[PDB]
């Protein structure tokens, strides 16, 4: 009766593709089509690979069967919509894993667990696993895996506008994120075979639950500039980052998942174009419903008058820009030296922003020509 | 006096300090000490008045005939005064001789780590050191007044108990205080007797072997009264000599009443400012004692006892100036203490925090500045996207009509690497000023080099509009430096244009090829000017559409308006 | 030198400045100027060292035979030094002559509005005014160093462009700078010629009509080098006279190389501290020029050019002292700039904010203080609820055994209106100190009057335990004033008790009837001491059970622990 | 089918008792027994009296029938428990009304509405209605009326301990207050005859909803010291209280309802004793349930080992003390001059605190005597 699992736990046709999982531009849609897209068990497989890499199946003695049970039930939980679906959650999980277990130039490390490979040889390269205990990272990964659970396909402002029951039920204060965390944890505690945290302490499980819920609640876009200003003020004039603080580690994981959930405009051009296609389709669905209820149609959400490039340029300039700036100025972005330093992420960001600025300029130029 | 020179083509406050000698050797060999002190004081008044109210420029007519400044310098008294009013002289002052005029360009005072918000030639709050009554500098006066304002008074420990200390022969200042207390009530003094005590933080002694003694007391008493009332109270004896031999001053009867009257008048004239509930007066008391040698009265010794006060006591009004509208005035006592005691509001919401903190700009690219954004990225056909025409609806409409305007703006904006001009229906009303309806529109070009310019456009072939434009540029400069918090030297240049139909030319005025500034006023920074303009418009409550940061994405995401007490 | 007098019964740091003359007339008529300067400098070193490290007491042997201080005072050089190091003298200093010793009691330095965290006799960072090279005071040095640390360097505008200014005959300081730049490369100088320029913020001129000239340069050059490198760079010419007539100094060959060598040595010895990425050196260059009268060499003129520096340049190490353990030392340069640049942490969680802000205490009752709470409200049978025995479990257990202890505490706590003693297994380890196992327990009585006392209890009839108790009281006083932020004068008294079984008496020591303090050390405030003790224990990470604020209500309501980086 | 109303709207046997409603010590239990305690329509009647006093039935044109409908449905909504029941809500409503419409010595007033009587004659007496518009006060009153709706009888920490569904559903962050506001607003929007805000604007209703939810969320005892510290820092060193600010007015109403919900130890001795009896009974119920589930019994919640006076003294010293101090130091507590000023509330507080200190002292003394 409960969503239990598929028969063989770790399917193996998707070998030699998870090997190229230590690269920032993971070909996620290739794996999606490779895996049977009929059913969808991508989230579970990528989660198993990542957790085996970190070694958390020995660092906490998590029984792999109940683990797969829970996460397959989770991926079944994700609705079938254009953007916020299980492919997106696998994206965000991989993004946080990469950001926390890949070499960071100029980071001084100090129970902790490192990535499987990681090539620990020098001192000028740190990783976030070398500053954050295993419990915090396991919490962060599970937070990323279940962070858009049962997404209705609408935004917070829409649910607040139409006064949806999810809006009344949560008092119009981060409706969707409360819903995601609530529904996910409910489903977790429902069955007994889902408890992949069976070998934890009372206090350990309490802390884990607290961190998971905090992480999921961090991805509320309304509280974006607040998080950015807090992370600026805590790296700019202070002593920097005292990693022994639990407040600092919490804020760092919150910023990390903030940056991971919005990572369309930080990959190669085709991947970002696919994500943008998804998000525009979802906005078009919402606008379609919104025009039918009599409400004035939302900006950017009119498939009969699209302003896609406007949206993407403004987004990259206002949302992902300052966030990546604050995340990098604190010297945490993963990159490499130059025998000063090369960072792939911000370069991709600049390239995509320039591309959308091309599209905007050309469109306005042609329209001003034709319409005089 | 000091008069605001309304007859200059400068976009600034100009003060005329009258004739002024200059040069180290010309000042040194100047055979009129009172005149020299008066000139130095006039220049210092001018400089303080300029520092307290935005920027400004001091214009002094060279008094000596052949003056160079390139083989003469300025002087040494003026340099002493300058170095006293400021910490760093090169950061605030520029000196430039213009033929037969010596111009001093004064930056505006800025909030620094010291905490001071205005400059003062002298606080006039004296404090009693171990032995001497000194005047509080700016920092000590700040600390004193803020500690007092904190406790809503000034905390004393009135005689609840003498502590139970061991018995042992020990000597302290309270010994001198008590010996003075016994000296004060003595009914008679034997002439040429010795004293058992000397002067300390509660005791002062003056010779004053003066035939008049009243013109001297009238000028020396208030500073010692303030020194006492501002610390622990004390006694002030007159008629003694350095060797502690009581001599007194040869005064006959019918003058002691006059002297007491003048003393009471003088001490009642001294200002005072309370931070306590009640408002006392300066509790004090005088007295006179005979110095009878053997059977006859040789003279008297006026003994004055001053009790410690509950709030601050000035010798005169604080020496702080400012130019209000014209006729540079002195800050009243209440305004002075409000500038010394209160803080700045400094709200700084989270959105504004990130909008500013985009301005960190380490040795790295740090792209994505939010105060330089725009939707319509197609203006001025032959060009790149390197100029943000900000209002975006006022500019579009102003370009629709007034066809020559867009072409003129293109032919103006050609020689600029990167800037951002900001139109307006009228900038005078955006700075809280009188609008004149003949002004078509305005602008504000803020580029990297080439300090900001205030274009004024109009189509009227009768007037000149120099007064309007210069007043607006002056006010914008002052508002920037005093409210936006820009901490560097600035000049707001000017340009005027005529815009008759069928023709867009005839720049009726160009302020840059009319007036010279020091070498440093020509290098602005263009990102801190943007922060300063943002904060100035916010603080003036005229920020409406400048700095687009379009909300169509904010409305989707669920983020609210920029900032106000309206939601 | 200055030696920490380890042979006093004071619970404080005592410094011995050696013999010291005193009295205004005894100092004035002192026929040894070097000795007088040395004594004044020793006392000032002692006073700065005391201010920088908690409180302390300076002990000076009276050098003159018959000295009173009640008809002699102190002096005037010492008063000048005192008034310079401090703003207010009565707030920090107390002078008390004890027979043949003159004791100066020094409060501990406190954070005030000025922002300074340590006191310095002299920063040794010179700045170049218009004409004279002055030394930065404390506040200017603070401002200078903080502005530099902000920009991670020191911002200049290296020659990107000469601004396009109008053509007009105008005179400025850069004229003098350029004329010096042409003077510097001149290959020869005609003796007794005139100069076209005078000295300003970039130009300095020295006569130095000295036969040696090297002992003089070795001592005068570094301050001018610092004055230049700390503002805009400049030139320093030697061999000229006041009337700008080039004369030069009569130097023969084989000495100019020596002079240049000494100059390079001197300028390389001058300290420097960088806030920039790279770490340059002081870029400079010397040169010599002939003064050939008509066909022969009369002498030379040494011309030195100093370029503006990127970070700060000292003439010597900063003049700031402190006593580390003994043998009072001078703060290193790095520590000094860390005290001048960094801020204090000042976390102040919300719970602590309200726990302190209970301490506002306007002219009104303001009941409900949280730092004076207790569950067990029944101690000491005949008494009221007027003493909070705070640990409440250590005190209960210590009262269970050691039966005479409770009776002794009752017979001690009789004469106290309201106080709160705080037990401990050992207070020495709660202050980060060496524990000795023979100490049974401790206590800390903090009442309204009667400054705090540190009872030490033990049952060992062999030792005395004076050293332990006095070290602990000293350390508690210093920790209070330096970390708790208590801003008044304090002494931590002492008492020792013997506690053999079947008998609770024999107070082996009572520090109050052994040492005398000024009249003001005997009045504590007892609520700010509680705040200070709370903050000190928090900052030392030893706050465990003192200040109960029981959590059984907090656990019901859902409020969390007091504060830490543990949740 | 919906809870509509009782037949005659404003019952009139409880006349001449609402006349003594301008007194701080309103004999609430006397009115309770006077009114039929069989059904319970006290909340509706007191609300009608207060709203008629303020005149909000003309200041906003609120149809009285739908008003009574909603509020009778509300009072039916309150569970039947010892402390958190409709009598408590009527208490808190009356407390906030008194605190905002009774003379405050030394308050300078400036659409606004004043109490019915109020005796406006001098200048040295202000009232909070003379600084706060009618909309904000109507929001505050309705927030007080529905602020403990459908109380389960347990505390937040209990629901978090046993992991109750109300705890999962709201992510363990102010579970009860979110539940109260959510359930109340849900019930409000359910029927059409409940809309007693029918003659409002879109923006007006939005602001009203925001203020109501903020007010109800302010009464979360976990966020107590935060509110106290914020109100201290905004009256101590600042310019005081700029009433034109909406932030200041919001914070003032939040503090006012904070002080109103905890007002047992600020009335006469018998009233406070009754409230204490209620709260101890409720804690005893919760402890009874807690010992049965195997959990270690909570402090103060053991009817077999009561520490009632301990609880009440610690409560008055820690919770109501500093709150009333911060509320009074800002010169807002209502009182009277002395021909310096007499405040009834803090006097009652001191008397009750002394009484509980008597009980504690005597008990400890007797126990130390008997048990040696
Ligand atoms: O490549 C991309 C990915 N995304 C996500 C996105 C967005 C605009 C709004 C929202 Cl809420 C989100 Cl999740 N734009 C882009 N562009
Ligand atoms: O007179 C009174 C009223 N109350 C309410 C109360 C309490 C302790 C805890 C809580 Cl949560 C509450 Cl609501 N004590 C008292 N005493
Ligand atoms: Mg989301
Ligand atoms: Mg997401
Ligand atoms: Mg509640
Ligand atoms: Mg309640
Ligand atoms: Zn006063
Ligand atoms: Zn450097």
């Amino acid at each position: 009766k409960p969503i239990l699992a598929p028969e063989p736990l770790v399917m193996d046709n998707l070998d030699s593709i998870m090997e190229q999982l230590n690269t920032w531009n993971f070909p996620i849609f290739d794996l999606v089509e490779n895996i049977g897209r009929k059913c969808g068990r991508i989230l579970s497989q990528v989660s198993y690979r990542l957790f085996e890499d970190m070694g958390l199946f020995e660092a906490f003695k998590i029984p792999i069967r109940e683990f797969m049970n829970y996460f397959h039930a989770l991926e079944i939980g994700y609705r079938d919509i254009p953007y916020h679906n299980r492919i997106h959650a696998t994206d965000v999980l991989h993004a946080v894993w990469y950001l926390t277990t890949q070499p960071i130039p100029g980071l001084s490390t100090v129970g902790y667990v490192f990535s499987k490979t990681y090539n620990v040889t020098d001192d000028k390269y740190g990783c976030l696993s070398g500053n954050i205990p295993a419990l915090e990272l396991m919490a962060l990964y599970v937070a990323a895996a279940m962070h858009d659970y049962d997404h209705p396909g609408r935004t917070n402002a829409f649910l607040v506008a139409t006064s949806a029951p999810q809006a009344v039920l949560y008092n119009d204060r981060s409706v969707l994120e409360n819903h995601h965390a609530a529904a996910a944890w409910n489903l977790f505690m429902s069955r007994p075979e889902y408890n992949f945290l069976i070998n934890l302490d009372h206090v350990e499980f309490k802390h884990f639950r607290f961190l998971v819920i905090e992480a999921i609640l961090a991805t509320d876009l309304k509280k974006h500039f607040d998080f950015v200003a807090k992370f600026n003020g805590k790296v700019n004039d202070d002593v920097g980052i005292d990693w022994t603080n639990e407040n600092d580690r919490l804020l760092v994981c919150q910023m990390c998942i903030k940056l991971a959930d919005i990572n369309g405009p930080a990959k190669c051009k085709e991947l970002h174009l696919q994500w943008t296609d998804g998000i525009v389709n979802e906005f078009y669905e919402q606008g379609d419903e919104e025009a039918s209820l009599g409400l004035p149609i939302s900006p950017f959400m009119d498939r009969s008058a699209p302003q896609l490039a406007n949206l993407q340029e403004s987004f990259i300039s206002h949302i992902v820009g300052p966030l990546c700036n604050s995340y990098d100025s604190a010297g945490l972005m993963p990159g490499k030296w130059v025998e000063k330093i090369y960072c792939q992420i911000t370069q991709h960001l600049l390239q995509n922003h320039k591309m959308w600025k091309k599209v905007i300029e050309e469109e306005q130029r042609l329209a001003g020509i034709e319409n005089q | 006096n000091i008069s605001v020179d309304l007859e200059t083509n400068y976009a600034e406050l100009v003060l005329d300090v009258g004739r002024v000698t200059l040069g180290e050797n010309s000042r040194k060999k100047m055979k009129d000490c009172k005149l020299r002190k008066k000139q130095n004081e006039s220049v210092s008044r001018a400089m303080c008045a300029l520092l307290n109210s935005g920027g400004g420029v001091i214009k002094a007519e060279i008094e000596n005939e052949d003056y160079s400044y390139t083989k003469d310098g300025i002087g040494l008294d003026l340099e002493n005064s300058f170095s006293n009013i400021l910490l760093f002289v090169p950061e605030y002052l520029d000196f430039m001789q213009n033929g037969n005029y010596f111009l001093i360009f004064v930056k505006s005072w800025s909030l620094n780590t010291s905490g001071l918000r205005i400059t003062t030639l002298s606080s006039n709050l004296y404090k009693r050191d171990i032995t001497s009554a000194k005047v509080m500098n700016a920092t000590a006066a700040l600390e004193f007044l803020k500690d007092m304002k904190k406790t809503r008074g000034r905390l004393y420990l009135r005689p609840e108990l003498l502590a139970k200390r061991p018995c042992v022969d020990i000597q302290e200042e309270n010994n001198m205080k008590a010996l003075a207390g016994v000296f004060f009530d003595r009914t008679e003094l034997d002439r040429k007797e010795k004293l058992t005590f000397t002067e300390s933080t509660h005791v002062e002694i003056k010779n004053f072997s003066t035939e008049r003694l009243l013109q001297r007391i009238k000028e020396i008493l208030p500073q010692y009264v303030s020194a006492f009332a501002n610390t622990d109270g004390g006694y002030l004896f007159i008629g003694l000599n350095e060797d502690k031999e009581i001599i007194g001053f040869k005064a006959e009867m019918s003058d002691l009443d006059d002297l007491e009257r003048e003393i009471e008048k003088s001490i009642r004239k001294m200002p005072v400012h309370h931070f306590c509930m009640e408002k006392k007066k300066i509790n004090y008391s005088c007295k006179f004692l005979g110095v009878y040698d053997k059977g006859s009265l040789c003279g008297y010794v006026c003994a004055l006892r001053v009790e410690r006060f509950c709030c601050a006591v000035f010798a005169k009004e604080p020496d702080s100036w400012h130019v209000k509208d014209n006729r540079v005035m002195q800050l009243t006592r209440k305004e002075w203490i409000q500038f010394m005691v209160e803080a700045e509001p400094k709200f700084s919401s989270a959105y504004e925090e990130v909008i500013s903190q985009i301005n960190t700009s380490l040795p790295a690219p740090h792209s994505w500045p939010l105060l330089e954004w725009q939707r319509q990225r197609h203006h001025c056909p032959g060009l790149s996207g390197r100029i943000t025409y900000t209002p975006e609806n006022l500019c579009r409409k102003l370009f629709l009509q007034h066809e020559g305007l867009k072409q003129l703006i293109c032919e103006e904006m050609s020689s600029v690497r990167k800037g951002s001009l900001i139109f307006s229906r009228s900038w005078s009303v955006d700075l809280g000023l009188q609008e004149n309806h003949k002004v078509l529109c305005d602008a504000l070009l803020i580029s990297q080099d080439s300090p900001p310019v205030l274009y004024t456009f109009h189509m009227v072939q009768d007037e000149e509009f120099k007064g309007y434009s210069t007043q607006t540029a002056l006010t914008l400069k002052q508002k920037l430096a005093k409210i936006g918090g820009y901490t560097k030297k600035v000049c707001v240049m000017t340009k005027i244009f005529y815009l008759s139909p069928e023709g867009m030319t005839s720049c009726q005025y160009d302020l840059r090829s009319q007036v010279i500034y020091p070498e440093s006023y020509y290098f602005t920074r263009r990102k801190y000017l943007l922060k300063a303009l943002f904060k100035a418009l916010k603080r003036l409550k005229s920020l409406r559409d400048q700095f687009s940061f379009a909300e169509n994405l904010y409305q989707i995401i669920g983020i609210d308006c920029f900032q106000k007490n309206d939601k």
